[PDB]
RNA sequence: AGUUGGUGAGGUAACGGCUCACCAAGGCCACGAUGCAUAGCCGACCUGAGAGGGUGAUCGGCCACACUGGGACUGAGACACGGCCCAGACUCCUACGGGAGGCAGCAGUAGGGAAUCUUCGGCAAUGGACGAAAGUCUGACCGAGCAACGCCGCGUGAGUGAAGAAGGUUUUCGGAUCGUAAAACUCUGUUGUUAGAGAAGAACAAGGACGUUAGUAACUGAACGUCCCCUGACGGUAUCUAACCAGAAAGCCACGGCUAACUACGUGCCAGCAGCCGCGGUAAUACGUAGGUGGCAAGCGUUGUCCGGAUUUAUUGGGCGUAAAGCGAGCGCAGGCGGUUUCUUAAGUCUGAUGUGAAAGCCCCCGGCUCAACCGGGGAGGGUCAUUGGAAACUGGGAGACUUGAGUGCAGAAGAGGAGAGUGGAAUUCCAUGUGUAGCGGUGAAAUGCGUAGAUAUAUGGAGGAACACCAGUGGCGAAGGCGGCUCUCUGGUCUGUAACUGACGCUGAGGCUCGAAAGCGUGGGGAGCAAACAGGAUUAGAUACCCUGGUAGUCCACGCCGUAAACGAUGAGUGCUAAGUGUUGGAGGGUUUCCGCCCUUCAGUGCUGCAGCAAACGCAUUAAGCACUCCGCCUGGGGAGU
RNA sequence: GAGCCAGCCGCCUAAGGUGGGAUAGAUGAUUGGGGUGAAGUCGUAACAAGGUAGCCGUAUCGGAAGGUGCGGCUGGAUCA
């Protein structure tokens, strides 16, 4: 456009969005209060788990389990590696991280980082999946 | 409305320069008589001559070619257009195609060349690239 | 509504609606008042080619608060961080009448949270408070302690060592790789352990003697000079020397493409994986283990957040024919931008001197710890700053002069441009009458229907409303929507000629105002054809549709209303420049001339072909979608939704 | 005696009570539309002239997709 209008014109722009926004409580307590909290993850109580099914092409049942935050939303999160001893009424934490072929689920809770068990195989990657070396 | 006339005289130049023919016919004003001087030192047009009959009027200048048939003036562009001003300062002063162009600036004591400019430490409002 | 100003008084370190009495109606707002919402501000740090963008934790400066809300006293200095008085919530003690209290000081405790330490030593130095001085106080501070949290330096050994020991893994069973890797021998001690040696941080007040210089009648002293004398939390810490041992000291991610690094065995659209492409249903380099390989290494990965790559907000640095995007079109206040020339001024512009831009940071030079972080000295950088001196081209301000832009005069030309008032013929239909006999009309086929109360046909006349056959043409006019029978009254705009006249009076134009196809609404008329709804007849599996026979609002007129179209060339407006050829509407000039029938020059519209140039192609090209300036409008993945 | 004080009175105002309004958020029988879901029942508007050329505005109708009427466009094949 012509200089002149610009000078007229703010000229804004378009502020992007966030991938996980339970990870920034809108906060509540004492009084229910705002969000400053960009946290790298918070905890739950798992407040029921089971299996559910992906989209097409795929084919699994993927083993996911609901929870609640402790910032008072509600939040429906995904369990990796191959096991659990996930039940009702367990804390847990949540790692923040998107899942494609299954819908309605971006977070992912992380392994053997609290009352949740390690898997308890692997011996190539136990960084992730909380697996402790094993010393024979 | 014509509302900027160097811009025309450049863009007269450029038109007849592309479709290479030779003179060129501009109603005649006080810059524009010097910018054709400077244009004309430089080895850029090959001559200009005044004439005048009541008003305004009238530059012709003769083009330059090379003698394989090549354009020896290659582009123009305006810089400070109206509507938004451009100044520089002596320590800004600009330079187009590390020398082997010119670019021309209104200096509080006349009109003249970049290296003239750089060579005095004076700023003032520049008009026009070439090269 | 003390708001704004004034007169007067009172008051304050101090001017003043700071407060009072009187007087007058002002003040600020589109250059964003008022309101709502988020945040303490700066030196700086992170990123970036750069413009910029994002953060204001350690260190320095300022402002503001002390359980929440009020008030003042003492004082130079407070409306006072461990001060006082009142009200309020909370905790504690009573003999019930009444009292006490505030870690957002240093440590520690409960709570919250994904997450952050010792209830340590000491005034030896530096700094403060009081004191004549010794001195006392100092959770300021200096040190010690914990946590791979960050950055920097160094080890977990080195030389020689093969036809490849054992073993793994694999194999066409021949071997290949782990691999000089191991072994074996020759060495070293940064490290560890031990035993000795072992500082810098300390300069001093005080006290002794000894002078000099001012002042006295004089010396006690003062203000400094010379010497003895006096003190370490760290701590036997840093550090040096001698001895001994290859001995106590490597994990983490990954290997389909982006991307560096491949093969077995296992499971078989299950288990499962993934940042995105996507892998997994019987021979998987993608899932799991194994063995190899690659990248880093006392670290390595995952999550969360900010900048980058993003030219994806385009000032540097983007676009609007068909991909998202020119408002439906005009009139125009405010605003943005402006023809040519003389003199002038010096706001904008460039340039010179001075002040100033704290210290620590980033950078440059130099220097000190065995090097490095780190520390030290010295220099630049940053203003759009303030004062003061110059230059006069550009833009702006003042006094001028011009005529090409604009406009007016004078002379001519064309037109379905608009409003009002009357008027013409052809046609369809209803009506009146004469003739006239059994059908008419309709379809792909049929039926519904009108007819023997005389139909269709045919002839004469009457009535009524509506649209204007031929001319009619990629013709005309209008800003767009649009305007075609004829004549009259009122009335706008455009074009060519001349060059009388004013002297830049221009262009565009957010908010505002005007116009605005068809359908639609209101009030009153009018109603021939045609026709949504509706009825009947047909086709069809079904047909509330296409086909047929009827038919209501509507279509027309007057005055109001609504304000929308694929309102299209899907192409905003002004202005100037860049090859040609070909028709056509309206002109003005020049030759031939009976030119009023040719030929040549030129202005204005209006179509087709085509060169440079442009375009992702399709194509556009003096009627640009080429080259350029000014002013406006609009756009930034598809859905959700113009909800 | 002057002067001063305790006590009493007066203006100013924090917390408190009452009243009519403003404004932000949870929450509620029932209800309106949207998106997604593996295989549902119903029909076949659009893409070729999609078997009645499509599209846009507008009024009416109808289980729905859509039909119909007026005005407009070509980004309509075919065609003299």
């Amino acid at each position: 456009p012509t200089i002149n209008q610009l000078v007229r014109k703010p000229r804004k722009s378009k502020v992007e969005k966030s991938d996980s926004p339970a990870l920034n409580k809108g906060y509540n307590s004492f009084k229910k209060t705002q969000t400053n909290v960009n946290s790298p993850q918070k905890r739950g109580v798992c407040t029921r788990v089971g299996t559910m099914t992906p989209k097409k092409p795929n084919s699994a049942l993927r083993k996911y389990a609901r929870v609640r935050l402790s910032n008072l939303i509600e939040v429906t999160a995904y369990i990796p590696g191959i096991g659990h001893n996930l039940q009702e009424h367990s804390v847990v934490l949540l790692r923040g991280g998107r899942v494609k072929d299954l819908p309605g689920v971006r977070y992912h809770i992380v392994r053997g980082a609290l009352d949740t068990a390690g898997v308890n195989d692997r011996k190539q990657s136990r960084s992730k999946y909380g697996t402790k070396r094993p010393k024979a | 409305v014509m509302t900027d006339p160097i811009a025309d005289f450049l863009t007269r130049i450029r038109n007849a320069n592309m479709v290479k023919h030779e003179t060129l016919e501009v109603p005649a004003s006080k810059i524009k008589r010097d910018i054709a001087e400077i244009l004309k030192r430089e080895g850029f047009i090959r001559d200009v001559e005044y004439i005048e009959d009541d008003k305004q009027g009238v530059i012709r200048v003769f083009l330059k070619y090379g003698k394989n048939e090549e354009r020896v003036i290659t582009n123009l562009k305006r810089i400070s257009k109206p509507g938004l001003r451009a100044y520089v300062k002596a320590d800004e002063v600009p330079k187009v195609l590390n020398g082997l162009g010119i670019a021309i600036i209104s200096t509080s004591e006349g009109v003249i060349t970049d290296k003239e400019a750089r060579a005095k430490n004076i700023g003032g409002e520049v008009i026009a690239y070439v090269w």
